[PDB]
Protein backbone atom coordinates (compact mmCIF):
# COMPACT_ATOMS: atom_id res chain seq x y z
CA UNK A 1 0.00 0.00 0.00
CA UNK A 2 0.83 3.58 -0.37
CA UNK A 3 1.17 3.66 3.41
CA UNK A 4 3.53 0.84 3.31
CA UNK A 5 5.83 2.73 1.17
CA UNK A 6 5.46 5.59 3.27
CA UNK A 7 6.91 3.57 6.38
CA UNK A 8 9.84 2.24 4.29
CA UNK A 9 10.65 5.27 3.33
CA UNK A 10 12.09 6.05 6.81
CA UNK A 11 10.82 9.80 6.81
CA UNK A 12 7.97 9.13 9.24
CA UNK A 13 9.45 10.67 12.06
CA UNK A 14 10.22 14.70 12.88
CA UNK A 15 11.73 15.92 9.47
CA UNK A 16 14.67 18.86 9.78
CA UNK A 17 15.14 21.76 7.26
CA UNK A 18 17.32 21.70 4.98
CA UNK A 19 21.24 22.75 5.85
CA UNK B 1 -24.02 31.66 -12.56
CA UNK B 2 -22.71 30.23 -9.00
CA UNK B 3 -24.17 32.79 -6.75
CA UNK B 4 -27.22 33.78 -6.57
CA UNK B 5 -27.59 37.64 -6.21
CA UNK B 6 -27.42 37.42 -2.40
CA UNK B 7 -24.65 34.95 -1.95
CA UNK B 8 -22.78 37.36 -4.38
CA UNK B 9 -23.43 40.37 -2.83
CA UNK B 10 -22.33 38.94 0.23
CA UNK B 11 -19.07 37.61 -0.23
CA UNK B 12 -17.91 40.34 -2.20
CA UNK B 13 -18.23 42.81 0.66
CA UNK B 14 -16.37 39.93 2.44
CA UNK B 15 -13.78 39.97 0.52
CA UNK B 16 -13.63 43.88 0.75
CA UNK B 17 -13.63 43.88 4.27
CA UNK B 18 -10.54 41.62 4.29
CA UNK B 19 -8.74 43.99 2.36
CA UNK B 20 -9.94 46.65 4.53
CA UNK B 21 -8.65 44.44 7.84
CA UNK B 22 -5.33 43.65 5.80
CA UNK B 23 -4.36 47.31 5.15
CA UNK B 24 -5.19 48.43 9.32
CA UNK B 25 -2.97 45.06 9.70
CA UNK B 26 0.07 46.21 7.61
CA UNK B 27 0.44 49.88 8.60
CA UNK B 28 0.16 48.39 12.55
CA UNK B 29 2.90 45.97 11.51
CA UNK B 30 4.96 48.19 9.71
CA UNK B 31 4.81 50.96 12.96
CA UNK B 32 6.03 47.97 15.18
CA UNK B 33 8.54 46.84 12.83
CA UNK B 34 9.84 50.50 12.41
CA UNK B 35 10.10 50.94 16.61
CA UNK B 36 10.21 47.72 18.83
CA UNK B 37 16.34 43.65 27.13
CA UNK B 38 12.52 43.34 28.51
CA UNK B 39 13.57 40.19 31.37
CA UNK B 40 16.55 38.62 32.76
CA UNK B 41 16.91 34.89 33.04
CA UNK B 42 16.84 34.86 36.54
CA UNK B 43 13.17 36.01 36.48
CA UNK B 44 12.39 32.22 35.54
CA UNK B 45 12.26 28.84 37.00
CA UNK B 46 13.25 26.07 34.17
CA UNK B 47 10.78 23.71 34.54
CA UNK B 48 11.31 21.18 31.06
CA UNK B 49 12.70 21.21 27.34
CA UNK B 50 9.99 21.04 25.56
CA UNK B 51 11.64 20.99 21.93
CA UNK B 52 15.40 21.09 20.57
CA UNK B 53 17.06 22.32 17.65
CA UNK B 54 20.58 22.89 16.59
CA UNK B 55 19.85 26.31 17.77
CA UNK B 56 19.56 25.28 21.30
CA UNK B 57 16.10 24.11 22.97
CA UNK B 58 12.70 25.51 23.93
CA UNK B 59 12.01 25.00 27.65
CA UNK B 60 8.83 25.38 29.61
CA UNK B 61 9.58 28.43 32.46
CA UNK B 62 7.60 29.80 34.84
CA UNK B 63 7.83 33.59 35.65
CA UNK B 64 8.68 33.82 39.15
CA UNK B 65 6.96 37.05 39.73
CA UNK B 66 3.84 36.51 38.25
CA UNK B 67 3.85 32.77 38.77
CA UNK B 68 3.07 32.61 34.25
CA UNK B 69 3.80 29.67 32.51
CA UNK B 70 5.68 30.14 28.83
CA UNK B 71 8.13 28.51 26.87
CA UNK B 72 11.70 29.95 26.26
CA UNK B 73 13.87 29.80 23.62
CA UNK B 74 17.34 29.46 24.06
CA UNK B 75 20.09 30.44 21.13
CA UNK B 76 23.29 29.54 21.92
CA UNK B 77 25.18 32.43 20.42
CA UNK B 78 28.44 30.53 19.20
CA UNK B 79 26.39 28.27 17.65
CA UNK B 80 23.65 30.44 15.68
CA UNK B 81 27.11 31.97 14.23
CA UNK B 82 28.59 28.52 13.38
CA UNK B 83 25.18 27.78 11.57
CA UNK B 84 25.41 31.11 9.62
CA UNK B 85 21.99 31.75 11.30
CA UNK B 86 22.72 35.35 12.60
CA UNK B 87 19.86 37.45 9.87
CA UNK B 88 17.59 34.25 10.56
CA UNK B 89 17.56 34.96 14.20
CA UNK B 90 17.29 38.55 14.31
CA UNK B 91 15.00 37.99 11.71
CA UNK B 92 12.68 35.84 13.98
CA UNK B 93 12.92 37.75 16.67
CA UNK B 94 12.11 41.28 14.77
CA UNK B 95 9.30 39.43 13.25
CA UNK B 96 7.63 37.93 16.20
CA UNK B 97 8.03 41.56 18.05
CA UNK B 98 6.09 43.14 15.08
CA UNK B 99 3.41 40.76 14.18
CA UNK B 100 -0.56 40.14 15.52
CA UNK B 101 -2.43 37.42 14.37
CA UNK B 102 -4.68 34.98 16.51
CA UNK B 103 -2.70 31.86 15.26
CA UNK B 104 1.17 33.18 15.80
CA UNK B 105 2.88 33.17 18.87
CA UNK B 106 3.05 36.07 21.19
CA UNK B 107 6.12 37.04 21.98
CA UNK B 108 6.34 38.33 25.89
CA UNK B 109 9.93 38.89 26.96
CA UNK B 110 13.43 39.07 24.86
CA UNK B 111 17.10 39.58 26.33
CA UNK B 112 20.37 38.42 26.44
CA UNK B 113 23.39 37.09 28.26
CA UNK B 114 26.90 36.10 27.27
CA UNK B 115 26.38 32.70 25.88
CA UNK B 116 22.59 32.63 24.90
CA UNK B 117 19.93 34.57 23.70
CA UNK B 118 16.53 33.86 25.02
CA UNK B 119 12.51 34.28 23.32
CA UNK B 120 9.82 33.79 25.90
CA UNK B 121 6.81 33.41 24.59
CA UNK B 122 3.27 32.22 25.42
CA UNK B 123 3.35 28.40 26.16
CA UNK B 124 1.39 26.45 23.70
CA UNK B 125 0.34 22.91 26.05
CA UNK B 126 -1.54 20.91 23.15
CA UNK B 127 2.03 19.74 21.20
CA UNK B 128 3.00 19.32 17.95
CA UNK B 129 0.28 19.01 15.43
CA UNK B 130 3.19 16.47 13.83
CA UNK B 131 2.19 13.81 16.92
CA UNK B 132 -1.34 13.95 16.95
CA UNK B 133 -1.43 13.69 12.99
CA UNK B 134 1.10 10.39 13.52
CA UNK B 135 -0.74 9.44 16.31
CA UNK B 136 -4.42 9.56 15.28
CA UNK B 137 -2.95 8.47 11.52
CA UNK B 138 -4.81 11.08 9.81
CA UNK B 139 -7.38 13.50 10.18
CA UNK B 140 -11.13 13.56 8.83
CA UNK B 141 -11.43 16.13 6.17
CA UNK B 142 -13.90 18.69 8.40
CA UNK B 143 -11.01 18.22 11.06
CA UNK B 144 -7.73 18.98 8.86
CA UNK B 145 -10.45 21.75 7.18
CA UNK B 146 -10.61 23.16 10.40
CA UNK B 147 -6.45 23.23 10.40
CA UNK B 148 -6.41 24.16 7.10
CA UNK B 149 -8.34 27.31 7.44
CA UNK B 150 -6.15 28.83 10.19
CA UNK B 151 -3.37 28.22 7.86
CA UNK B 152 -4.90 30.07 4.73
CA UNK B 153 -6.40 33.21 7.21
CA UNK B 154 -2.95 32.87 8.82
CA UNK B 155 -0.56 33.48 5.61
CA UNK B 156 -3.11 36.18 3.92
CA UNK B 157 -2.33 37.73 6.76
CA UNK B 158 1.81 37.08 6.69
CA UNK B 159 1.22 37.67 3.01
CA UNK B 160 0.10 40.98 3.29
CA UNK B 161 2.79 42.45 5.05
CA UNK B 162 5.43 40.60 2.42
CA UNK B 163 6.29 37.95 4.79
CA UNK B 164 6.81 34.49 2.68
CA UNK B 165 6.82 31.70 5.83
CA UNK B 166 8.58 29.53 3.98
CA UNK B 167 8.73 26.31 6.69
CA UNK B 168 5.35 24.90 6.61
CA UNK B 169 4.49 21.66 7.98
CA UNK B 170 3.07 19.77 11.14
CA UNK B 171 5.75 19.78 13.41
CA UNK B 172 6.06 23.77 12.97
CA UNK B 173 2.21 23.79 14.09
CA UNK B 174 1.31 23.73 18.14
CA UNK B 175 -2.59 23.08 19.16
CA UNK B 176 -3.09 25.40 21.68
CA UNK B 177 -5.71 24.39 24.71
CA UNK B 178 -8.74 25.64 22.85
CA UNK B 179 -7.03 23.07 19.71
CA UNK B 180 -6.20 25.76 17.28
CA UNK B 181 -2.95 26.41 15.69
CA UNK B 182 -0.47 28.41 16.77
CA UNK B 183 2.79 29.07 14.39
CA UNK B 184 6.23 29.94 16.32
CA UNK B 185 8.83 29.49 14.29
CA UNK B 186 9.86 32.15 11.67
CA UNK B 187 13.49 31.30 11.12
CA UNK B 188 13.32 31.22 7.19
CA UNK B 189 10.26 33.72 6.72
CA UNK B 190 11.53 36.75 5.04
CA UNK B 191 9.66 40.21 3.80
CA UNK B 192 9.60 39.14 0.02
CA UNK B 193 7.83 41.69 -1.88
CA UNK B 194 8.95 40.44 -5.30
CA UNK B 195 11.06 37.34 -5.47
CA UNK B 196 13.93 35.47 -3.63
CA UNK B 197 16.22 32.91 -4.74
CA UNK B 198 17.70 31.00 -1.07
CA UNK B 199 17.41 27.52 -1.07
CA UNK B 200 15.41 26.84 2.30
CA UNK B 201 12.64 24.60 3.42
CA UNK B 202 12.13 20.98 4.16
CA UNK B 203 12.34 19.03 1.63
CA UNK B 204 8.75 17.08 1.11
CA UNK B 205 7.18 20.62 1.88
CA UNK B 206 9.34 22.09 -0.97
CA UNK B 207 8.18 23.81 -3.91
CA UNK B 208 9.31 23.08 -7.42
CA UNK B 209 10.89 26.18 -8.14
CA UNK B 210 12.41 26.13 -5.24
CA UNK B 211 14.11 22.99 -6.18
CA UNK B 212 14.32 23.82 -9.70
CA UNK B 213 16.46 27.14 -8.51
CA UNK B 214 14.72 29.38 -9.57
CA UNK B 215 13.50 32.89 -8.13
CA UNK B 216 9.95 32.62 -6.06
CA UNK B 217 7.44 34.16 -4.75
CA UNK B 218 4.67 33.85 -1.87
CA UNK B 219 3.02 31.16 -3.90
CA UNK B 220 5.76 28.19 -2.31
CA UNK B 221 3.34 29.19 0.48
CA UNK B 222 0.72 27.93 -1.57
CA UNK B 223 2.01 24.73 -2.57
CA UNK B 224 3.27 24.36 1.03
CA UNK B 225 -0.29 24.62 1.88
CA UNK B 226 -1.50 21.79 -0.18
CA UNK B 227 1.55 19.27 1.11
CA UNK B 228 -0.13 20.27 4.60
CA UNK B 229 -3.66 19.55 3.55
CA UNK B 230 -2.80 16.07 1.68
CA UNK B 231 -0.54 14.60 4.93
CA UNK B 232 -3.33 15.71 7.35
CA UNK B 233 -5.96 13.97 5.57
CA UNK B 234 -3.72 11.47 3.80
CA UNK B 235 -1.54 10.42 7.22
CA UNK B 236 1.53 11.14 4.40
CA UNK B 237 2.68 13.71 2.45
CA UNK B 238 2.35 13.69 -0.90
CA UNK B 239 6.05 13.24 -2.18
CA UNK B 240 8.31 11.15 -0.13
CA UNK B 241 11.00 8.32 -0.53
CA UNK B 242 14.58 7.17 1.13
CA UNK B 243 16.47 10.41 0.29
CA UNK B 244 15.59 13.75 -0.43
CA UNK B 245 16.54 14.16 -4.11
CA UNK B 246 14.02 11.33 -4.72
CA UNK B 247 11.34 13.17 -3.15
CA UNK B 248 12.62 16.24 -5.21
CA UNK B 249 11.98 14.17 -8.49
CA UNK B 250 8.23 13.42 -7.63
CA UNK B 251 7.91 16.90 -6.32
CA UNK B 252 8.75 18.37 -9.97
CA UNK B 253 7.15 15.21 -12.13
CA UNK B 254 3.73 17.46 -12.00
CA UNK B 255 2.58 14.20 -11.10
CA UNK B 256 0.81 13.40 -7.27
CA UNK B 257 -1.97 10.79 -6.32
CA UNK B 258 -4.49 10.42 -3.88
CA UNK B 259 -6.03 7.85 -1.56
CA UNK B 260 -9.23 6.50 -2.66
CA UNK B 261 -11.11 8.20 0.32
CA UNK B 262 -10.05 11.71 -0.54
CA UNK B 263 -13.20 13.49 -1.62
CA UNK B 264 -12.99 15.28 -4.97
CA UNK B 265 -13.37 18.33 -3.94
CA UNK B 266 -9.99 17.79 -2.14
CA UNK B 267 -8.70 16.04 -4.90
CA UNK B 268 -9.75 19.03 -6.83
CA UNK B 269 -8.28 21.68 -4.23
CA UNK B 270 -4.99 20.28 -4.10
CA UNK B 271 -4.23 19.33 -7.65
CA UNK B 272 -4.58 23.01 -7.69
CA UNK B 273 -2.29 24.03 -4.90
CA UNK B 274 0.08 21.30 -6.20
CA UNK B 275 0.23 22.86 -9.40
CA UNK B 276 3.61 22.70 -10.90
CA UNK B 277 2.76 25.83 -13.54
CA UNK B 278 3.13 28.52 -11.81
CA UNK B 279 0.44 30.45 -14.03
CA UNK B 280 -2.27 28.20 -12.96
CA UNK B 281 -1.30 27.68 -8.84
CA UNK B 282 -4.22 28.76 -6.69
CA UNK B 283 -2.85 31.74 -4.50
CA UNK B 284 -0.82 32.78 -7.56
CA UNK B 285 -3.89 33.83 -9.77
CA UNK B 286 -5.37 37.07 -10.34
CA UNK B 287 -7.91 36.41 -7.79
CA UNK B 288 -5.28 36.17 -5.08
CA UNK B 289 -6.39 34.24 -2.33
CA UNK B 290 -10.05 34.14 -3.16
CA UNK B 291 -9.64 31.20 -5.64
CA UNK B 292 -8.68 28.99 -1.84
CA UNK B 293 -11.11 30.68 0.25
CA UNK B 294 -13.89 29.76 -2.67
CA UNK B 295 -13.30 26.61 -3.21
CA UNK B 296 -16.11 24.21 -2.91
CA UNK B 297 -13.76 22.13 -0.02
CA UNK B 298 -14.03 25.11 2.12
CA UNK B 299 -17.61 25.81 1.67
CA UNK B 300 -18.65 24.93 5.06
CA UNK B 301 -15.98 27.33 6.20
CA UNK B 302 -16.84 30.22 8.39
CA UNK B 303 -14.02 32.42 7.51
CA UNK B 304 -14.84 34.87 9.95
CA UNK B 305 -16.25 32.46 12.95
CA UNK B 306 -12.43 31.04 12.22
CA UNK B 307 -10.61 33.95 12.56
CA UNK B 308 -12.84 35.19 15.62
CA UNK B 309 -12.03 30.96 17.12
CA UNK B 310 -15.58 30.68 17.99
CA UNK B 311 -15.67 27.52 15.72
CA UNK B 312 -15.37 24.47 18.29
CA UNK B 313 -12.47 22.54 17.38
CA UNK B 314 -12.69 19.05 16.93
CA UNK B 315 -9.75 18.36 18.76
CA UNK B 316 -9.25 19.46 22.46
CA UNK B 317 -5.75 18.22 23.64
CA UNK B 318 -5.50 17.02 27.18
CA UNK B 319 -5.10 19.73 29.54
CA UNK B 320 -4.02 19.09 32.95
CA UNK B 321 -3.39 22.79 34.27
CA UNK B 322 -0.96 24.85 34.03
CA UNK B 323 2.87 23.83 33.30
CA UNK B 324 1.16 20.79 32.44
CA UNK B 325 3.91 19.10 30.02
CA UNK B 326 2.10 15.62 29.61
CA UNK B 327 1.53 16.39 25.13
CA UNK B 328 5.00 16.86 25.13
CA UNK B 329 7.61 14.08 24.79
CA UNK B 330 10.41 13.83 27.16
CA UNK B 331 13.73 15.59 25.91
CA UNK B 332 17.16 15.40 27.45
CA UNK B 333 18.35 17.78 29.64
CA UNK B 334 21.28 20.06 29.25
CA UNK B 335 22.46 22.66 31.38
CA UNK B 336 21.66 26.38 30.41
CA UNK B 337 25.50 27.37 31.35
CA UNK B 338 26.49 30.99 30.87
CA UNK B 339 30.23 31.62 30.29
CA UNK B 340 32.00 34.52 32.51
CA UNK B 341 32.91 35.93 28.68
CA UNK B 342 30.63 37.62 26.28
CA UNK B 343 30.53 35.88 22.94
CA UNK B 344 29.52 37.13 19.80
CA UNK B 345 28.61 40.61 21.41
CA UNK B 346 29.10 42.07 17.96
CA UNK B 347 27.06 39.96 16.21
CA UNK B 348 23.89 40.18 17.99
CA UNK B 349 24.17 43.94 19.19
CA UNK B 350 20.84 44.29 17.82
CA UNK B 351 19.32 41.41 19.53
N1 LIG C 1 5.60 28.42 22.31
C1 LIG C 1 5.79 27.10 22.47
N2 LIG C 1 4.99 26.43 23.31
C2 LIG C 1 5.22 25.12 23.48
N3 LIG C 1 6.15 24.37 22.92
C3 LIG C 1 6.97 25.03 22.03
C4 LIG C 1 7.94 24.27 21.33
C5 LIG C 1 8.74 24.88 20.39
C6 LIG C 1 8.63 26.23 20.13
C7 LIG C 1 7.71 26.99 20.79
C8 LIG C 1 6.85 26.42 21.76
Amino acid sequence: TTYADFIASGRTGRRNAIH
Amino acid sequence: GHMGNAAAAKKGSEQESVKEFLAKAKEEFLKKWESPNTAQLDHFDRIKTLGTGSFGRVMLVKHKETGNHYAMKILDKQKVVKLKQIEHTLNEKRILQAVNFPFLVKLEFSFKDNSNLYMVMEYVPGGEMFSHLRRIGRFSEPHARFYAAQIVLTFEYLHSLDLIYRDLKPENLLIDQQGYIQVTDFGFAKRVKGRTWTLCGTPEYLAPEIILSKGYNKAVDWWALGVLIYEMAAGYPPFFADQPIQIYEKIVSGKVRFPSHFSSDLKDLLRNLLQVDLTKRFGNLKNGVNDIKNHKWFATTDWIAIYQRKVEAPFIPKFKGPGDTSNFDDYEEEEIRVSINEKCGKEFTEF
